[PDB]
């Protein structure tokens, strides 16, 4: 479990879990609030 | 093609062209004065710029005179 | 449609300062090749070797400079 | 008048060029340390890595968001 | 400059009446009750609250009809345009320093170890998660080392390349 | 003797190395100095012979990562089923092939996003497809999404048991170096046993299933009504309503009256009138054919029962007076040299893979496939794309092999030996011929515009003036076509309408029509042959000098990848047999573009369009004949053109295509960054930047530097080709679908 | 048995001799073209070369130029088209000779051909043969029966 | 050449006899009928007379390689 873990760490494992709720928090956002041009 | 390839492939493909010259009957009854080479590195960027540089400009002259003139 | 050309011209007037800038400041030399002022303005290169040197003279960097002066002016 | 324009526009920018391109043949073949020790020109030598790096970030800067603001457009 | 309010343009609101014409346009072929012309009546919905939304907002139309954005401090808080670049300004500049704060707190706690290079590609989970819950109060901390004289370097210790 | 040997438990199955990037190799595995590290990383990843020189771990690395890939492509079949079963229109599609447009792929709502899922027809709203999925499953009767479902399903399972035998054969039970080496037993097992039986199966499924169900679709029966396959299956007498010899059941094969199977196993030729597509019944005789056939091939070879044949044998006695020793050491080549086998089997593959796409737009074998514009365009330029990249491989693992494998002891005065003898003599040749074909193929374009410009039309080379016929072409297609009167009795129609006659029309649009070849067809055909020429001369003189040559004697030390020699000897870049791969991908580039904007305009001006009482009208009205034969023409009648529904797709389903267009562009254009400049400006400015970095206390432990000189020729020739082909991608399928 | 072995039997010059290089039938045609006669003199070699060139140039200029539709001057317009070609060539073979020339066994005395007075002997050759052949292409044009 | 020439009618006749055996006339004959019908103007691209010219000499020609590789194999050892 310690060498699996030692591979999510990994640079591009980090990347993608980082990106993906990156990705995701802006999609929801945008899904929950449509269309938001201004503040 | 100046820009984009390099010179050593031009270099050996020249070295089998001087071999087709003196192995030709007819042909190799003449003969350079100087040893045909391929371009240098340097020469070979400023060419390939020149082209780009020469082709941007003229494309762009015709596109703007006749766009221009065809109208007015 | 002007404010996003203006700052597009900005932008290319900034690249082609800072290729040019950068080759004339590095012209006599850079950590990659200290002693560049020795072998001259134009040069092919210092060859593969410290990981490899194309387009390292200040003449390269005017020669990348053509490229984002044309795209400017266009 | 679209022709005047472009004409002088594009030998503008080839003259630009050029003059950097003398500035760095200056300081490779003409410039002399001992004979400039401390002045503005030694100086500017003297925080070219200052120079080139904020040139660097002020063209990605215009870049990343001219072309952001172009792109989200289309 | 001008402009007009897009809750009194006349462009804004022919460019609304034209989107859902279309889209209405679209929804005559499918039967009620379907997953098309759901779609397309939740994509009206959406539409008609969007220009509700840009209006109610206080945003400036040109002649296009389009909204445009104010972004001189000074002509967004008097005329109450500071929505529109001002705050999203405040709001990129606080979470980008907050980015680099605490990319630049995990570089130097990486150079005390005894392999700095394997925690910049083999990512100490737990200690960026740590530094970036830290990043929050980045302002602070960030004015306190350009007091202080940690924030930098000294120019003695940077090598340059020879003049 | 031919017979399973294992090792077990070779390696053992733990995360250990999953923990530690670069183990596989000696000079990475002690990790990162500089960024140069993440690249050799990933550019070294799949190079065994790289990591060691034992054949047998090499031959079992590359066995499992073919299990790995034969996953990867089940999971990308399964889920196209899937999205068929799921996610698509094809049961309303079932019901009215003519007018609904294929799509499986169905946008989720966020940011706008939604416009994407087009009004397809059947009730249905989504992204067209061009795969041309809904014909291939329509051929084989499928009729549901239970049954799309279950191949799906059926297609994972058989995706994990691919993965599983990876992990197997390579952990658990990995086969010794002499498995890999019985190439004979490999030939017969494939031969007859893939090939032969996988035809003989597909026959079965072909004339149980495939040919009731589409007999009754094209009867006009509704799909729901259609009887099941296995209802075909159980019921001999509902199988012998359709096709009255099944009555006689398998009788007519064991007393050798196969002429009683006529009804099902016929020699048509030609296309089915009501769907455009190849006769079903053609194609399970052709399969059966076919299947006989390589049952028969697979038994050539000697493997354990004294007869057959020992290819080491045969390769020996083929020598001649011209070519000294011949074929001797090619066998030991072939059975110790996986790249030597890759280069070859690329070669084919790539060659087979453009084949198909020639094949399949003149003889379209699925129903309502060749009125599907989009999807005919599409799968011919993919399988293009997919054969010219496949070519450029062999180009690449040929030299491989002359850099890594190739050992002048075993080559001496062969085949191989001889051709390197005499490299100059082939590619000075090679490039007279490139040089002449480029004069006589593009300066007949270029004396055409000229003449053109100048008011010179009576001067031009056109079907109205001087003339370049292409006569041997034009009788190969008399002969075509007049090939069932004589030289094939018993088919009734030729293979395909392109040869002449009659045109194919389904629901109102042409499905394929006589193909006319003229002045223009001359010209862009001989374009073809001198840009297949110049690729040839890259990629064949990269493999000949890939060792050595007059400038560099010693280049096999060298290497197969690096960058020069040095700046000496005039300059040295792009030596190596790496860096022909690199100009060989842009010449193969620029040759198959022409190759599918040939096909493209070609199509669309003399073949696709709806027809009337008077005729046919084609899509772009016949301009091909009257100005492909000036680049002028090219430019404005073809890209320029049909442009206009790519450019004007926005605020439509296809805006995708135009934001495609676009990017494609962009990529394209970023990638003359990386080819046109080199890494010592790059490191230069890294130097300042690092500085800053270096200032604020922000730099890296892992020393930033600039991409090598080889990874920048990579990057941009990715960059280039990712960009030019997404261009024309976006550009076929906005253009073929908006006008189809 | 081989039929591709080394130039003369030596397997480090840059040379093979196949059966397109050293059969009899190429060996021998080769050897009687004029310009491999070392010991015959350069000006009435040129004077045979040129008449073949000048001789056979003039057709694609006449059955192609521009005035190729045109009876009675398409034929003129070709062989002063074809005289022009000659002339161009002539003055390109003057000045290769004066800028190329500023042993050999099978023991030979090298050509005269290939000296400095060799070349420009031959050039003249050239000249007068090319424009004899041309105006031959003319006369034949103006005399053949099947010509068209 | 180092060709070994020698007289060979074997291979003129090896492909020409067997070719002028009557099938459902022969080719042979068939081609010499085409040659004596297009002699009476070159011949047009629907004759068959191009496909009988292609057919029998890629048939001779063969039929001529073969007897010269079999002549001088079987004496050089095969
Ligand atoms: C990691 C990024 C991320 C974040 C912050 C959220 C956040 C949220 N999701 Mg979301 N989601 C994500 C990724 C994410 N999702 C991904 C990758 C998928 C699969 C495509 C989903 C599929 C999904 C569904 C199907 C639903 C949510 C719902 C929700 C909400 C309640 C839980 C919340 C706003 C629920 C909802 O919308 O509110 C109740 C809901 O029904 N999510
Ligand atoms: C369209 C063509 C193109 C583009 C986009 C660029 C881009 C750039 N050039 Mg290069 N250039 C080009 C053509 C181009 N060049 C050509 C033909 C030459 C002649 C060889 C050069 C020669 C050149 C020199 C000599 C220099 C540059 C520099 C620059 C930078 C300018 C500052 C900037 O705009 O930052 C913004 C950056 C961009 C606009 C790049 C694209 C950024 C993308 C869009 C970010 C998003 C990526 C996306 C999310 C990732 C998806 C990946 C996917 C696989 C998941 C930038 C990286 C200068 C520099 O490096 O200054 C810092 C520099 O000194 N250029
Ligand atoms: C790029 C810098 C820049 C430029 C060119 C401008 C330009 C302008 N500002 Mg803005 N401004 C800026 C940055 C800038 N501002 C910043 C950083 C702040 C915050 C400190 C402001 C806060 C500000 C105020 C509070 C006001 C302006 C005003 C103005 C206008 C008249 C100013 C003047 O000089 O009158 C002499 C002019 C359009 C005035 C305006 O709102 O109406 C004319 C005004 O009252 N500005
Ligand atoms: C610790 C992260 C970090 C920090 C604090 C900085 C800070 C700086 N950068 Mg450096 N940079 C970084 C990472 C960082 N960079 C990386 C990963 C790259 C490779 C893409 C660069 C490439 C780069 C260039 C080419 C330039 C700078 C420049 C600059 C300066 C101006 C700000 C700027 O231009 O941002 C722009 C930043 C980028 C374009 C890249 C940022 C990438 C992400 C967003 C940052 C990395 C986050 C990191 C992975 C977080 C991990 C932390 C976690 C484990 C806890 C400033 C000194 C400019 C200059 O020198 O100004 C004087 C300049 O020209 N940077
Ligand atoms: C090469 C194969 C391939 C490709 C390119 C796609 C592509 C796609 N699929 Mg399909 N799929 C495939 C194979 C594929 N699939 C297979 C084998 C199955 C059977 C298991 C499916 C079953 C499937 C379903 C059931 C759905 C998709 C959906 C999608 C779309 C959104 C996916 C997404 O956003 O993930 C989200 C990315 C994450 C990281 C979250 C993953 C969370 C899960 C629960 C794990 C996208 C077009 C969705 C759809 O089209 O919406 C209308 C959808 O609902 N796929
Ligand atoms: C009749 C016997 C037979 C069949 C059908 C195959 C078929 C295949 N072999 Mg070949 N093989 C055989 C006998 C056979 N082999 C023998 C006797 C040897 C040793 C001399 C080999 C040595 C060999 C090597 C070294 C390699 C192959 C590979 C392949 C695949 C080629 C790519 C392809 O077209 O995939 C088409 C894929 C399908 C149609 C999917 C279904 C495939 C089924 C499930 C496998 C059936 C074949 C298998 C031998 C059956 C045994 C069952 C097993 C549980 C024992 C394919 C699966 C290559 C590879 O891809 O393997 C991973 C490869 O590198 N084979
Ligand atoms: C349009 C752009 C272009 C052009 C014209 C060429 C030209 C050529 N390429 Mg280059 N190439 C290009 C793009 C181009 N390349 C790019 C972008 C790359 C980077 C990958 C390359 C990389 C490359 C490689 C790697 C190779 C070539 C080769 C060739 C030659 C092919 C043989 C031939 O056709 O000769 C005929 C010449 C032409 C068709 C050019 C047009 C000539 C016109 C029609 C004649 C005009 C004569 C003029 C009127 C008389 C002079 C009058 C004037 C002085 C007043 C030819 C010189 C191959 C070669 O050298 O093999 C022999 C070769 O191996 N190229
Ligand atoms: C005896 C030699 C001879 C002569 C004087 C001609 C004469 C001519 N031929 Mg002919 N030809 C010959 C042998 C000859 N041909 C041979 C061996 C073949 C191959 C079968 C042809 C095939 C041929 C074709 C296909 C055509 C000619 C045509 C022509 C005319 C142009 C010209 C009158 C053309 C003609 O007949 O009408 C314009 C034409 O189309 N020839
Ligand atoms: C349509 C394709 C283009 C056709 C014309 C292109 C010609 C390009 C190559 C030049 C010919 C090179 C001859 C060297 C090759 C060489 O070694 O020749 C010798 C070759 C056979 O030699 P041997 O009898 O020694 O061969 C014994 C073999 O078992 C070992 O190769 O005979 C030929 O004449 C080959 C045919 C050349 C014509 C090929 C036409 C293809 C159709
Ligand atoms: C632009 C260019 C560069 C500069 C390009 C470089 C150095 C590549 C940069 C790639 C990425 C962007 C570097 C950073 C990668 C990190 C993993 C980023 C982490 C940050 C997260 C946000 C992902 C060269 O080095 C070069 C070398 C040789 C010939 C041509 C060129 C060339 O054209
Ligand atoms: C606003 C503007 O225009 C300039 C501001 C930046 C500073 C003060 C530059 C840095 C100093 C710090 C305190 C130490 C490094 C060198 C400097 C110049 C003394
Ligand atoms: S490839 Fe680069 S380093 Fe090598 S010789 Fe050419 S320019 Fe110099």
């Amino acid at each position: 479990m310690k060498n699996f873990t030692t591979y999510l760490s990994t640079a591009p494992v980090v990347a993608l879990i980082w990106f993906t709720f990156t990705a995701g928090l802006l999609i929801e956002i945008n899904r929950f609030f449509p269309d938001p041009l201004v503040f | 093609m100046f820009l984009i390839s390099w010179r050593g492939y031009w270099q050996e493909l020249i070295e089998t062209l001087a071999w087709a010259h003196e192995r030709t009957p007819l042909a190799n009854l003449v003969r350079w004065r100087d040893k045909p080479v391929a371009l240098s590195i340097v020469q070979a960027r400023l060419v390939g710029l020149a082209h780009f540089s020469a082709g941007y400009i003229l494309t762009y002259a015709a596109f703007l005179i006749a766009s221009t003139s065809g109208k007015f | 449609g002007d404010f996003l050309v203006h700052h597009a011209i900005a932008l290319g007037l900034h690249t082609t300062t800072l290729i040019l800038v950068k080759g004339a400041l590095d012209a006599r030399g850079s950590k990659l090749m200290p002693d560049k002022k020795d072998f001259g303005y134009s040069f092919p290169c210092d060859g593969p070797g410290r990981g490899g040197t194309c387009d390292i003279s200040a003449w390269d960097a005017f020669y990348l400079a053509v490229f984002w002066m044309l795209n400017t002016i266009g | 008048q679209a022709s005047l324009y472009t004409h002088h526009q594009y030998i503008a920018g080839f003259i630009l060029c050029g003059a950097f391109a003398h500035g760095a043949i200056f300081f490779v073949r003409d410039y002399d340390p001992e004979q400039n020790k401390g002045n503005v020109l030694a100086r500017i030598l003297d925080h070219k890595e200052a120079v080139i790096s904020h040139l660097s970030w002020v063209s990605l800067f215009l870049g990343f968001h001219t072309l952001g603001l172009y792109v989200h457009n289309d | 400059s001008g402009l007009t309010p897009c809750s009194e343009s006349k462009g804004f609101a022919k460019r609304q009446k034209n989107e859902i014409k279309a889209l209405t346009k679209r929804l005559k072929q499918y039967e009620e009750g379907s997953a098309p012309s759901l779609a397309l009546k939740a994509t009206i919905e959406r539409t008609e609250k969007r220009f509700a939304n840009y209006g109610n907002a206080g945003l400036l139309c040109g002649t296009d009809g389009l909204p445009h954005l104010i972004s001189d401090p000074g002509l967004a808080l008097r005329f109450g345009h500071a929505g529109e670049t001002l705050i999203p300004t405040v709001g990129f500049l606080y979470i980008a320093g907050w980015i680099g704060t605490a990319g630049r707190d995990y570089l130097i706690a990486s150079k005390g170890e005894a392999k700095p290079r394997e925690k910049e590609y083999i990512i100490d989970v737990p200690l960026a998660l740590k530094i970036s819950a830290q990043g929050a109060g980045w302002p602070f901390r960030v004015i306190r080392e350009l007091q202080k004289g940690t924030l930098l370097e000294k120019d003695s210790n940077i090598t340059v390349s020879p003049r | 003797k031919v017979k399973i040997v294992v090792d077990g438990n070779p390696v053992e199955t733990s995360f250990e190395r999953w923990a530690k990037p670069g183990h596989f190799s000696r000079t990475l595995s002690k990790g990162p100095s500089t960024t140069t590290w993440i690249w050799n990383l990933h550019a070294d990843a799949h190079d065994f012979d790289s990591h060691t020189s034992d054949l047998e771990e090499i031959s079992r690395k590359v066995f499992s990562a073919h299990f790995g890939q034969l996953g990867i492509i089940l999971i990308w079949l399964s889920g196209m089923y899937f999205h068929g079963a799921r996610f698509s229109n094809y049961e309303a599609w079932l019901s009215d092939p003519i007018h609904i447009k294929p799509s499986a792929q169905v946008v989720w709502p966020v940011v706008g996003q939604e416009i994407l899922n087009g009004d397809v027809g059947g009730g249905f709203q989504g992204v067209q497809i061009t795969s041309g999925f809904f014909q291939l499953w329509r051929a084989s009767g499928i009729t549901s999404e239970l049954q799309l479902y279950s191949t799906a399903i059926g297609g994972l399972v058989l995706a994990a048991a691919m993965f599983f035998a990876g992990w197997f054969h390579y952990h658990k039970a990995a086969p010794k170096l002499e498995w890999f080496q019985n190439v004979e037993s490999m030939l017969n097992h494939h031969l007859a046993g893939l090939l032969g039986l996988g035809s003989l199966a597909w026959a079965g499924h072909q004339i149980h299933v495939s040919l009731p169900i589409n007999k009754l679709l094209d009867a006009g029966v509704d799909p729901k009504e259609i009887p099941l396959p296995h209802e075909f299956i159980l019921n001999r007498d509902l199988m012998a309503q359709l096709y009255p010899s099944f009555s006689k059941g398998l009788a007519p094969f064991f007393t050798i009256n196969w002429s009683e199977y006529s009804d099902f196993l016929t020699f048509q030729g030609g296309l089915n009138p009501v769907t455009g597509g190849l006769w079903l019944s053609d194609q399970a005789h052709h399969h059966l054919a076919i299947a006989v056939l390589f049952l028969v091939a697979g038994h050539q070879y000697r493997t354990n029962w004294g007869i057959g044949h020992s290819i080491k044998e045969i390769l020996e006695a083929h020598k001649g007076p011209f070519t000294g020793e011949g074929h001797k050491g090619l066998y030991e080549i072939l059975t110790t040299s996986w790249h030597a086998q890759l280069a070859i089997n690329l070669a084919l593959f790539g060659s087979l893979s453009i084949i198909v796409a020639h094949h399949m737009y003149s003889m379209p074998p699925y129903p309502y496939l060749a009125t599907d514009y989009g999807t005919q365009l599409s799968i011919f330029t993919h399988h293009t794309w997919i054969g010219g990249f496949c070519i450029v491989g062999a180009g690449a693992h040929a030299a491989i092999f002359m850099v890594r494998d190739y050992d002048p002891t075993n080559n001496y005065n062969n085949l191989l030996d001889r051709v390197i003898r005499h490299r100059d003599a082939i590619v000075s040749h090679l490039n007279w011929v490139c040089i002449f074909l480029g004069f006589h193929s593009f300066g007949l374009y270029i004396h055409n515009d000229t003449m053109s410009a100048l008011g010179r039309p009576q001067d031009m080379f056109s079907d109205t003036a001087i003339q370049l016929q292409p006569v041997f072409a034009q009788w190969i297609q008399n002969t075509h076509l007049s090939a069932p009167q004589f030289t094939a009795p018993n088919a009734l129609a030729p293979t395909s309408p392109v040869w002449g006659g009659d045109v194919v029309a389904v629901g109102g649009k042409v499905a394929a029509m006589p193909i006319t070849l003229g002045t223009a067809d001359f010209m862009v055909h001989h374009i073809h042959a001198f840009t297949i020429h110049v690729t040839v001369l890259i990629l064949l003189k990269g493999v000949l000098y890939a060792r050595s040559s007059r400038l560099i004697p010693d280049k096999a030390n060298l290497g197969f990848r690096f960058p020069c020699d040095g700046p000496g000897r005039g300059g040295t870049c792009q030596v190596s047999a790496w860096d022909h791969v690199f100009l060989g991908l842009f010449w193969m580039y620029n040759s198959l573009s022409i190759a599918i904007f040939h096909f493209s305009w070609k199509m669309q001006s003399d073949v696709w369009g709806t027809v009337n009482s008077t005729g046919v009208s084609h899509i772009t009205g016949g301009n091909f004949s009257q100005s492909a034969n000036t680049i002028n023409g090219w430019l404005r009648d073809f890209l320029w053109a049909q442009s206009s529904q790519v450019i004007q797709s926005y605020g439509s389903a296809l805006s995708a295509y135009g934001l495609i267009f676009l990017g494609a562009h962009f990529i394209w254009a970023f990638s003359l960054m990386f080819l046109f400049s080199g890494r010592g400006y790059w490191q230069e400015l890294i130097e300042s930047i690092v500085w800053a970095h270096n200032k604020l206390k922000v730099a890296p432990s892992i020393q930033p530097r600039a991409l090598s000189i080889t990874q920048g020729r990579a990057v941009g020739v990715a960059h280039y080709l990712l960009g030019g082909i997404a261009t024309t991608w976006s550009f076929f399928l906005a253009r073929i679908i908006a006008v189809g | 048995q081989q039929v591709i072995q080394p130039i003369n039997g030596d397997p480090f010059i840059g040379m093979l001799e196949t059966p397109v290089t050293s059969s009899p039938l190429v060996a021998g045609f080769l050897s009687n073209l004029p310009a491999y006669r070392i010991g015959v003199s350069p000006l009435l070699r040129g004077v045979e070369i040129g008449l073949v060139h000048g001789f056979l140039v003039t057709g694609p200029f006449i059955k192609l130029g521009p005035l190729r539709n045109i009876p009675g001057v398409a034929e003129r317009a070709g062989c002063l088209s074809g005289a022009g070609l000659v002339v161009i060539l002539a003055v390109a073979l003057t000045i290769y000779g004066a800028s190329a020339f500023q042993g050999v066994k099978t023991e030979l005395q090298r050509d005269p051909l290939q000296t400095a007075d060799g070349w420009q002997k031959f050039s003249a050759g050239w000249l007068v043969g090319g424009l004899s052949g041309v105006a031959w292409a003319w006369i034949l044009t103006q005399t053949l029966p099947y010509y068209s | 050449l180092n060709k070994d020439p020698l007289v060979f009618v074997l291979g003129f006749l090896g492909w020409t006899i067997p070719a002028n055996i009557g099938v459902s006339n022969s080719l042979f004959g068939s081609f010499t009928q085409s040659i004596g019908e297009n002699l009476a103007q070159g011949p047009p691209i629907q004759d068959k007379f191009w496909l009988l010219l292609v057919t029998y000499h890629v048939g001779l020609f063969l039929t001529l390689l073969l007897g010269q590789i079999g002549v001088q194999g079987r004496k050089q050892g095969y």
